[PDB]
Parts: C-alpha cells; structure tokens; sequence
C-alpha cells in the first residue's frame, strides 16, 4: 500500500498538471485544444502508441498475460487479418498493421521501427522468376538505433503474414544477390566498419532462405554498379537493407533460433544449420587443473582477442590477467579512486574496497577510499591492481558464453564459517545477517571470539575482517582455509621464484611470537641484493624501503603482513619444491596445517536552437534573427501563416495581437493563388474547387522579421534580449511557426530547445541496487517526508546510516541538470505568469527545492517517456537510475544516454504538428507518457526485498564445472577526448611501457590517428585550394591564376603544411623516445618530405636519431 | 640518493638556468661527487649543451650517493626569476623524490617540487683539434650578434693569424665584425691556420642572450668542424656549447 499510495500521489500530481495544462491550453495560444500527450497504464498503452490499433490494449492485457506475447502477437495478427478491428482495405494495409502492431507487441513498444524504422509495407510479385507474390518491407532513414534483434524478428512476422494472407516466398535472382553483396562490401569498406563481414555464399543462400524481401529508400549517397534492377526502386545504398540483413540476422543467429523455436514456426532449419556450423572449433594438481579448464575455455580467449584487436595490441601482461576483479552481483561498480587516475559503462560506487598502489619512493600502500588517492596520487608509478567490479548473473552475453569461476570472496568464507561450526560444533549461524545472542554467544564460547565482533562480522564481512592470529587460531582447528584478505596471489609466477624466495627468507631477520600456541612472525628484515622483490611486488604485499643505513635495499615486512607472509610457507618448516603440473598453492596445501584458496583466478575488463523560426541565410553568418529584424533582411523560405476571420489579422501568431479573438489556420491552394481559411478549407474537404490539388499549409515567400519580431515583444512586454537565432529550415511536416515570446523568454532564461519543442537535456544514468543516505547526503527527516516509512528489514526509517532500497520513480540528477532544469522551471513559471496568466506550479527557487517535482525521461527510438521524480543531487556529471525506472529490455538496444524534460513543459509546449515528415534523429517525439509501473505488488514486491548481497553457495561451489551465465538454474535452485582522454592515453601508454619492461612491439593505436594525417597531408598537398580574401565559398581551380578574377584579393592556398605540423610533435616525441623498427620509415619519410618540399647538418645523432645511429650499426657490421 | 648542497647567490645560477631554458627545453641535471653536470642536446637539434659545475662553486656540498634527477627548466626558471643574488640557495633532497629549495635571505623560503623521471641518454662528446680557438669578451659578442642578426640570418666566421673577423652578407645589407689582439674587445687569439666557416646567427642570438658583460668567452670551431663556445663561471665552472654547422646556402 505504500508504493500504491505513492502511485496515487503521482496520479494526483499528474491530474493537477493536466488541470493546469487544460486551463492554460484552453486559451488557444498553442496548436492544440486539449492535452495532446496521453498517459499509458501498462505495455498495452505503449503498444498503441506506435500504430495502435485503438482498442487492441484489451486484447494485449487479456492475451499477453495469459499466452505470452509470442502467441498473443500471432493472435492479434489473426484479428487484424480476419478483420476484427475494422475494414482497412487492401491486403497491404492489413499486413502493414499486422507487422507494425505485432512488432509493437513483441518489442513492447521499446523500438520505434513501426514509426521511423519501417517506411512502408508493400506486396509485390516475383514476375521475373515465377510470377508469385511476396511481401516487401520498405525501411525509412533511422534504422541503426533500433537494435539488430527486432530487425530480424519482423521478417519472421512476415513469414506468418504470407502464411496467413497467402503470399509466396521471395526469389532473389542472381543480379539481386550480387547487388546486395556489393552493397555489403561498399557499405562495409567506407560507410561503416561492421563487426562481422558476411560471405557471398551465406548471403546468397541465407538471402534465398529469407521468406519476404526487405529494402528501403536511398539512405547513403553511394552509387552502385547494378543499376535499373527489376524489383528495386532505387540505385543507391540502402543502409536499412544491410543492417537488417547482415547485422540483423547473422548477428543474432544464436537467439533467433530460440524465438523461432519459442513461437513454433517451421521452416527455419537454415538458421539452425547456421548455428550448427558455428561448432567447428596422477601427478596433476587440482588448482592446476582448474587453470587448465580456465585456459581451455574459449570465452576468455575470444573476448581477450576482441579486446586485443579492439585496443592496444600486445602490451598487456600475458601472465597477470588484467582488468577488474570479478565480483558477481545480482541483476559495473567501479571505485572512483582510479577513474581520474587512468568496454562497458563505468558505474561509480563507494561501497566496495579499493585496489593496492605502488608509491614512488618504493613502498606499496592500498587505496581503499578516494581520499587516499588524493593524497598518494602524486607518487603513483603504475597501477598493478585495477579495482573491483560487479557482474550481474543475467548478463546478456550470447554466442555460447561460459561462466568463468568465481573469485574467493570474504562472503562465501562466512558461509564456510557457519557451515564449519554447523557441521563441527552444531552451532546454527545464519550468515549475511545478525543472529541471536544465544548462537553467537556459544559460538563465541567455542571459537573464543568476541560476540560483538561476530555481530559486526556477520553484519559486514567486508568492513570487519579478523586479524591474522585469530585466523590462524581458527584455521588449525576448524580445518578451514586462511582468510582471503591476507591471502596473496601465489599463482602469479613460476615456483622457482618462490623456491628461491623462501631461501632468501631463511637468512632474513625474522622474529617469532606465540599467541594461543600460534607461532607467527612479527617482522622480516631482508635485503633485495640476494633476490629481486618483483615476485613480492606481484603479490601485492605492502612493504617499506630503506637505504639510509648505507645499505642498498633493506626491506622489512611487519605485522600483520609478516605472519600472513610466512603462513603459506608453513612457518618455514616444510621446504617448497618446484613440481611439474603442480602449482604453488597445490604444493603448499599438500603439506600444511592451514589450507588455502585461490582468490584471484578471474579478472574482467549543439545544436544552438532557440525558436522554430526558419531564417535561412538571412541572419548573416550565425543566423541571428535580431540582426535580420534590425537590418531588414527578408527570408524567402517556405512558411505558413494564419488568418483571423473576425478581426482580420494575418500572421504566424496563434492569438490575434490587436483583437482578443483567436484566429485559425490558413490554407493556401498550391495550384491557384488563393487562400482559404481553416473554416473554408474544411468545408471543401481541403480541396480547392477549381484546382484539384491538395491545399498545402505552407508556401515559399518572403519574411520580414522587422515587422514580425516587434509584434511579439509587446505581448509579454519584454525588451531585454541578447541574441536569438532560428533554424535554416523547418523539418516538421506542417512547418508551423513557433510563438516568438517563448524565445523571448528563452534568451533571458538561458535555455535551449530542440526541434521537438521540448527542453530535453542529455544525461547518463546507471542501475543501482541499494545505497545509504550518507552517500547521497540526505537527512532522515527528508526521507521521511519523501514517503519512506521502513527499510527492507521492516525497521522504521530512523537510522541515518542504514541500507535503504530505492523506489521506482526516483532519480538523482547532477548539479548541471539541477541548475539548468531549474532555469527551465523558471522559464515555465515565467511562461505562466505573463504569457498564460496562470499561477506558478513549480515555485522552485533553489536546487533542493526541485525535489518533489515530476520529470519525464525519453529514450532514443521511443514514443513514451517514463515519468520520474527528483530526489537528490550528485557531484558526478552522470546521474543515477533504478532498474525498475530503467528496465533491462531498453538497455540491450545500446541505449545509455537519455533525454530529460519536465512534465508541465511538455504539457504546455509540445505539439503534434511539429512531427518530421522525412528526416528524424534518434528519438521522434514524446508522444505518450507512462506513469503506472506497479512492480507486481503481489509477486515481485517480495522478490525485490532480498536482493541486498544475496550470495549463495551453489554458485561458488557449482562454478567450478564451467557453467554458463545463461544457466539460471544454479541461481533458481537457491532462489526458487583531446584533453582528458589524450592525457589518459599518454599516461596509460607509459604505464604499458613500464608494464612491458622497455620491450616495445609495433602497434596501431596512435597510428590509427597518424594514417589520416599522412593521407591528409599527401591528399591536400596536391590540392592547393585557392581562396581569396573577399570570397570564401568561391574556390579557385588547382592551376595557378596569379590573382582572383572575381575579387581583388590575393589567393590563399591550403596545402595542409602548417595545420598538421602541430599534431606531429605529439607522437613524434614518443616515437623518438624509443628505437623501434618497421615504423622509422613512416616517421622520417613525412618530415624529410617536408624538408625536401620547403628546401642544419647535425654533428651527430643525439636527438634520438635512429637514422645515423642505425645505419652506422649496419655499415660497421658489414 | 639524498644530498644537500648550498650555493650562495641565486641570480648567477639563474643566468645559467635562463641560458639553458632558452637553449634546451628538457634536461636532467646529473649529480656527481665532482659537481653538477649535464650533457644534452636541444630536442629541435639546434645546439648542444654541456654544463660542468664543480663542487668548488658551491659553498656547502654534501653527497651520500651520486645519482641523477630531472629538473624542469620552466618551473625552476620561474623560481629563480625574482630570486635575489643576496639570498642563500639551498638544494636538499632526502629519501623521497622531492626537491627542497630553501632560501635563506630576507625571508626563508623552503620549497618543494617533484622530480620527474627523465629518460635522458647520457651522451658524450668526442675530441679532435679545431685549430681555431679565440678568447673574446661577452659584451662584444652581444652587440656583434644582435646587430647583424637583423640584416642577415647567417654569419661567417673567419680567423687568421692575429686576425679575427665575422662577416655576414645578404641581399643589400652587409656587415663585418673585425677584431684583433690590439683591440679592446678581443683578449687572446690561438689561431694557427686559416679558418673559415658559416653558421646561423639565429642560434647565436639566443645562444648569446644569456652571456654577461665581463665574462671571458672562448670559442673553438674549425672549417668544416662544428661550433664550440665555452665560458667559465666563478673562474672554475665551465659551460660548453656545440652546434652543428649549416649545410644550407
Ligand atoms: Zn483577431
Ligand atoms: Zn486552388
Ligand atoms: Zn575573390
């Protein structure tokens, strides 16, 4: 009832915003009478947002919940084809509504393919092959932001369409297949470098196996050789046909068989054979065997190949697996202590621990918090340990992904503890929570520990960790392994360094201590002259260097690191020996009283638009409207005007400036030269009686802003304006003008607008699980006022430092959105106070005052925006989201950044008439808002409570059998940059240089930027573009003319000699700083080319000149 | 590695840092028990810098173990920019890789700066006779270079037995600077045979900008041999520069 009452409060707020939107919208100052944007209750309302039909929502709620969207979609297709929603017309209309509607049902309205992806649906005939009919899908421009899965699924729908209508399969001829292959190659070589490059045989056969044909209009202006192809309308490059064909089916072939097998459609054995074609790939320790199984796996080697081809080639260490520590979580978290110091989305978090860092003076200290990094950041030499990361179990990774073995965490160790005392001392101890005083009391009696320490240990094992003597005291009795926190990564180097290492420790000054029969050393005093401490550095052991005692290097390992260091060696009792097929920990655990577990066996990882006023080039160079209205420049563009029947005012204004009556639209007949008001146009059904043409609303004519801008400043009574600019051309369908007063307030409110008429701010969010008020900086009284009553533990929300869960409609935006959207709220308030005459609704003066209001989040290629509520502010430029607020289905379409707008802003500024007709970006328009997101109060409301660090044993014990993340049964058995990035490359590259031990191998990372400089200097070198001073857009021919014949100015040439000379010393100093081969010719050929083009004999090669030094080596060797 | 050295005066060394910063951009002063030295070349291949400062220049000189540190010319140049010669320059380096520059003058200014890891390749310079060694003042070089660099960009050095001349030509503006032993700007001449060579005065401009007025300047060069110019500091230190001759017209 809490979340239900909160939903009721949200509904009341939306009702109030609708009341204000109707009292202000009723004035007629907007191109609408009522609220255009509706609200959606569930997915049924979101499906109807795209194409409808208006009334299928009942069948969606009654069939999707019962039979599933796979069967319910087919049922809806059957209802449309059989004519249950109304007589549409020809079979192309029923097939079109079935594909768009069914596509909207299967994708749950997440994609905008029925809206901006699919242009048309036309049934054609295969007259050139047999004469049978087939289905042809016409795709529009924006298709890449729709995802490759659904693009394939649509075709499957066609397989049903022709199954229900009675069409036939499409027969690609030889010319069609070769033309499509030519489009894949040309589209792949120049336009966009795809991931998987298809082969002619599989495009030929697979394309032959596709039932219906898919094509589209001209997307990329790329001419083809195969021209005038029968059955093809255009002779250009169709990006939609390639992305749906290659990246749609071939990329998702390992899931498309699951959709086909899930729906129950027969005739897709070719994709099944295609999946099958992808399957053409005593003295032995256990840990060594687990490593053999880890190496035998194809997932880490293939992903390591993709990261090694997709980045720095042959620079990472092959022995130490670089990346974050694999920390599983329930369906990313990175310590921000290493973000500013040095793919996927880097989610910031301050709950997990931090890695260890080597200082410049020789010591090694760990950095757990961000403050230490701010202190020791000035002496960081390299970053051995990257950090931690939580990987969700439902991590959607297809194409046969294996589940790598889980690291030995401190939580599973607690489970090992409660099962050890449960199996040995029969004490019942429930880990991951606080127990009663009796069980903890007797456990503290048997284990001889502190009950409070056991409370804080069971409470938080990561924060509270035992020392070394209690761990040794509890390992030699319960027969449990050593503590993971004080466990070094012994499986990081050959055992020879260990065998020599213990011998180096035999002669070291080691003092021993005895505590409860525990013989553990206190400190070790050893010299680095006998053996290198590189293995010790690889173990991550904090030590201290000292050279003031006239000795070279006397490093000392003090407590508790000394005892944790000599514990695996068995206190130097048993001698370690290098054995074949036996690792170090295997030989240690072979003869030792304390067991060990391998912890680290896994490592992972504009536009400046202010008003919709088409000004064109009349604004000068920056399209300034104020300059055109001031000077008197006219704009001969295509615009529409309105007409006032009562008064007689004609203008782009909505309300008559002179009179007090509302004016209507004007319709101009294109053929004739007459204007018809909206009242007269609707009487003749928008048809001119004389000319039998459609009356277009807009027409090309002149525009005088001197007389238009003045008529708008007196309305809202404003005079302080700085600069206002419009657009070059209206991209909407109707091309309707925007009231200028809105811009008159935007220029003084310091806000910007887009083509959709809404102020949408682009931001970046992340899914979270739980947090504390301390990390967000929110008081208990504030959270109580937000509506929070109790936590997930049932206790009332009284403790500040307490783990609290997050609700659905809660967002935490950064300071930029608070101040900006705060200025947007002031724009709405100012818009209501003088332009609409209604009282203010936001009444927000500070950033924190914005808490409590409602926002709307819109995603690319989405027709619905999820209403949210601001609850706080974060220092980081990115925001925070919720998995219920941001579902997992919308994340798979490569959508991270979202557009944030205000509720009342869209309710009072959005208009449907501003929809584009041919073009379109990543999102079209906030057509439907969604607010009801009840997360199964009876079903999932309980499942969501137990998500706070739910780490079972079946996963840690069952992960050694090389399972897959897709095998959810293991869990269900228990559940039932040129500035920052450039310097980042300069520092990380040097770290890689320090990592490879001055052994550089040829690579292409900076060369990836050096090749365009080479082809740009050589290309523009022979161009020599002549541009005079007066004329800029008038280029002169490459031959020399002496002077510009048009203007009396000297001609200026661009041979690209002085602009590229700035990026050359950037990498030239780095390349010059090392002697490497196969690259000297590219480095010295261009600079010597500049020398030969422009035209100091150096006494010798002291500037790192590999020319004289190298040739001298070869000559003297000969 | 830790060491401390106290040199009296700040401006005299600031002239060396000024000349070095105007002639090199990245250098790492190597520290030896004999003194502070630095053998490097400008990264644009214009001059060759060789600083030799014995321990006799320094008042206090305390070394534990010889080692090499890198010093930025810009930052260290800005430190001794307004540094008065009446102060007490103090260089201290302890266990950590920090540099402590304490000034004991009108106001004790204990400074601290990190020391970057310069990868300077220690390169030496070979030995061969030049047969043209002259001893001239510094001010005569100042007025002789700053006036001829405006009329031309290359200057020609010619030295004969008891004769010295530096003539530079151009389009319509010629110049020459002829000095002998009986003049008042030329101290000594050790010319044995006829010597003539051409160099770029544009390098000589910034090369001589940091010279003094009474400092004895010794030049060693040859016909096809490079240019060498060395001068002493407090009668003990030696600063030698060597630049490659111009192979152009
Ligand atoms: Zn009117
Ligand atoms: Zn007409
Ligand atoms: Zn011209």
């Amino acid at each position: 009832p809490e979340m239900k009452a909160y939903f009721e409060s949200l509904q009341r707020e939306i009702d109030r915003a609708y009341a204000i939107a109707r009292k202000a919208r009723a004035q007629g100052k907007d191109p609408s009478f009522d609220v255009e944007v509706p609200q959606a209750t569930d997915m049924a309302g979101r499906v109807e947002s795209l194409v409808g039909p208006p009334g299928v929502a009942e069948r969606i709620r009654e069939l999707v919940k019962e039979y599933g969207k796979e069967i319910a979609a087919l049922k809806v297709v059957d209802e449309i084809i059989e004519g249950k929603f109304g007589d549409l017309g020809s079979k192309e209309k029923y097939a079109e509504q079935a594909v768009r509607t069914a596509l909207a049902i299967l994708t749950e309205g997440i994609v905008s393919a029925p809206l901006e992806g699919i242009a048309d649906v036309k049934i054609k005939r295969n007259e050139w092959a047999d004469g049978s009919e087939y289905l042809a899908l016409y795709y529009a421009g924006p298709i890449r932001s729709s995802g490759g899965t659904a693009q394939a699924l649509s075709v499957l729908v066609g397989d049903y369409v022709r199954r229900k209508l009675g069409l036939d399969r499409f027969k690609p001829s030889d010319e069609h297949i070769e033309r499509m292959v030519e489009e894949v190659d040309l589209y792949h070589r120049a336009v966009t470098r795809l991931q998987y490059h298809p082969e002619a045989d599989e495009v030929r056969l697979a394309m032959r196996n596709i039932p219906i044909e898919i094509t589209g209009e001209e997307t990329d202006k790329v001419e083809v050789s195969h021209r005038n192809v029968p059955g093809v309308e255009t002779n250009h490059l169709r990006g939609g046909a390639i992305l749906v064909l290659a990246e749609g089916v071939l990329q998702k072939a390992k899931k498309l068989v699951k959709y086909i097998d899930k729906m129950g459609i027969e005739g897709w054995d070719w994709i099944k054979e295609f999946v099958e074609a992808k399957e053409k790939g005593v003295e032995k320790g256990f840990y060594y065997e687990l490593y053999e199984k880890f190496r035998a796996n194809i997932a880490p080697n293939k992903k390591y190949t993709k990261e090694i081809i997709g980045g720095r080639p042959l620079f990472a260490e092959p022995s130490t697996n670089g990346g974050f520590r694999l920390r599983y979580g329930r369906s990313w978290s990175v310590n921000p202590a290493t973000m500013l110091i040095l793919g996927c989305i880097v989610t910031p978090a301050t709950t997990v621990e931090g890695p260890i860092v080597r200082l410049k003076n020789g010591s090694v200290v760990r950095v757990d918090d961000y403050e230490t990094a701010l202190k020791v950041r000035n002496e960081v030499d390299e970053i051995l340990y990257v950090g931690d990361a939580l990987v969700n179990f439902g991590d959607f990774v297809e194409n046969n992904q294996t589940l790598l073995p889980a690291n030995y965490v401190e939580e599973w160790w607690v489970q090992e503890l409660v099962q050890a005392i449960k199996d040995l001392y029969e004490v019942e101890l429930q880990p991951f929570a606080e127990n009663d005083r009796e069980a903890v009391e007797e456990a503290a009696e048997y284990l001889e520990v502190d009950p409070d320490f056991l409370w804080n240990l069971l409470k938080d094992p990561l924060r509270v960790k035992p020392d070394v003597e209690t761990a040794i005291h509890l390992s030699t009795v319960l027969d449990i392994p050593f503590h993971p926190y004080y466990t070094l990564y012994w499986n990081t180097l050959q055992p020879e360094e260990v065998e020599e290492l213990q011998k180096a420790l035999l002669g070291a000054q080691i003092e021993w201590a005895e505590f409860r029969k525990n013989r553990f050393a206190k400190k070790v005093v050893l010299e680095n002259d006998k053996n290198i401490k590189r293995y010790l550095e690889l173990l991550g052991l904090p030590h201290r260097l000292e050279r003031v005692e006239k000795k070279r290097k006397v490093i000392v390992v003090e407590y508790p690191w000394s005892a944790a260091l000599l514990t695996p060696l068995g206190n130097l009792e048993w001698e370690f020996k290098a054995k074949p097929f036996y690792t170090v920990i295997d030989i240690i655990n072979e003869n030792n009283r304390i067991k060990l577990r391998d912890r680290g066996i896994s490592w992972i990882g504009k536009p400046p638009v202010q008003v919709l006023f088409p000004i064109g080039l009349a604004g000068g160079q920056s399209r300034d409207i104020k300059k055109a209205a001031e000077e008197g420049k006219t704009a001969r563009v295509e615009i529409a005007f309105f007409k006032c029947p009562k008064c007689g005012h004609v203008g782009p204004e909505h309300l008559c400036p002179v009179c007090g009556t509302r004016k209507e639209l004007l319709w101009h007949c294109p053929k004739c030269g007459a204007d018809y008001p909206e009242s007269d146009a609707k009487d003749f059904n928008y048809r001119c009686p004389k000319c039998d043409v459609e009356l277009k609303p807009y027409a090309e004519r002149e525009i005088k802003p001197a007389d238009l801008l003045r008529q708008a400043m007196d309305n809202v009574k404003v005079y302080g304006i700085d600069r206002l600019k419009g657009v070059k051309g209206m991209t909407s369908g109707y091309k309707m003008a925007e009231p200028l007063e809105k811009g008159l307030l935007r220029v003084k409110n310091d806000v910007y607008v887009f083509k959709d008429g809404t102020i949408r701010f682009d931001a970046t969010d992340a899914p979270i699980t739980h947090f504390k008020p301390k990390e967000i900086g929110t008081s208990v009284e504030k959270l109580r006022e937000l509506g929070y009553t109790h936590d997930f533990e049932g206790k009332p929300l009284e403790r500040d430092d307490q783990i609290l869960e997050l609700k659905v409609q809660d967002v935490i935006l950064p300071y930029e959105a608070g101040r900006y959207l705060l200025k947007v709220a002031r724009f709405i308030d100012d818009l209501l106070e003088k332009f609409y005459g209604l009282p203010r609704f936001y009444n927000a003066e500070k950033m924190e005052d914005l808490v409590g209001h409602l926002v709307i989040g819109l995603a690319p290629h989405t027709s619905a925006g999820i209403i949210g509520r601001i609850i706080g502010f974060s220092d980081v430029l990115v925001g925070y989201a919720h998995p219920y607020y941001h579902a997992a289905k919308r994340r798979n379409c490569d959508g991270d950044e979202d557009a944030v707008m205000l509720l009342l802003d869209a309710l009072l500024n959005f208009s449907k008439y501003y929809l584009p007709e041919k073009r379109g970006g990543k999102m079209d328009a906030p057509l439907v808002v969604t607010t009801r997101l009840d997360p199964r109060e009876v079903d999932s409301e309980v499942h969501n409570m137990d998500v706070v660090r739910y780490y079972p044993l079946e996963f840690y014990k069952a992960t050694y059998e090389l399972k897959s993340p897709k095998e959810v049964k293991v869990i269900e058995r228990v559940e039932d940059g040129d500035m920052e990035e450039k310097v980042a490359r300069q520092l990380a590259l040097a770290e890689r240089i320090r990592a490879v031990d001055e052994h550089h191998v040829a690579e292409t990372i900076i060369n990836s930027h050096l090749v365009p400089d080479l082809r740009g200097n050589l290309r523009s070198f022979t161009r020599q573009e002549f541009r005079c001073v007066k004329c800029n857009t008038k280029y002169r021919r490459p031959p020399l003319t002496g002077k510009c014949p048009k203007c009396g100015g000297k001609i200026v040439l661009t041979v690209s000699k002085g602009a590229i000379e700035k990026y050359l010393p950037t990498a030239k100093m780095l390349v010059t700083k090392y002697r490497v081969k196969d690259y000297t010719r590219q480095r010295i050929c261009i600079t010597e080319k500049d020398i030969k083009t422009l035209f100091q004999r150096t006494l010798m090669g002291f500037s790192a000149d590999i020319c004289e030094k190298m040739v001298k080596e070869r000559t003297g060797h000969s | 590695m830790p060491f401390e050295v106290v040199f009296d005066g700040a401006k005299e060394f600031a002239d060396l840092i000024a000349t070095a910063s105007n002639l090199i951009d990245e250098a790492a002063f190597k520290f030896t028990e004999e003194g502070i030295s630095m053998r490097a070349m400008d990264p644009s291949r214009v001059v060759l810098i060789d600083l030799n400062l014995p321990e006799s220049i320094f008042s206090k000189y305390e070394v534990e173990e010889p080692e090499t540190i890198g010093i930025n010319m810009d930052q260290f140049k800005k430190i001794l920019k307004r540094g008065k010669a009446k102060d007490t320059l103090i260089l201290r380096k302890g266990d950590e890789n920090f540099l402590e520059i304490t000034f004991e003058g009108t106001a004790k200014r204990t400074f601290r700066l990190p020391l970057i890891d310069v990868e300077e390749l220690e390169l030496e310079l070979p030995e061969l006779p030049f047969t043209a060694k002259v001893v001239l003042l510094g001010e005569v070089l100042k007025e002789g270079i700053k006036d001829a660099s405006l009329v031309s960009d290359a200057i020609k050095f010619i030295a004969k037995e008891n004769e010295f001349t530096m003539k530079a030509e151009g389009e319509t503006n010629e110049v020459e600077i002829r000095l002998t032993l009986e003049d008042e700007g030329l101290l000594d001449l050790e010319v044995e045979e006829e010597t003539k060579s051409a160099y770029g005065i544009r390098y000589l401009s910034d090369m001589v900008k940091g010279i003094g007025k009474a400092d004895e300047v010794i030049l060693r060069f040859g016909n096809e041999m490079p240019l060498q110019m060395e001068y002493m500091i407090r009668d003990e230190g030696r600063l030698t520069f060597l630049l490659a001759p111009r192979v152009e017209e």
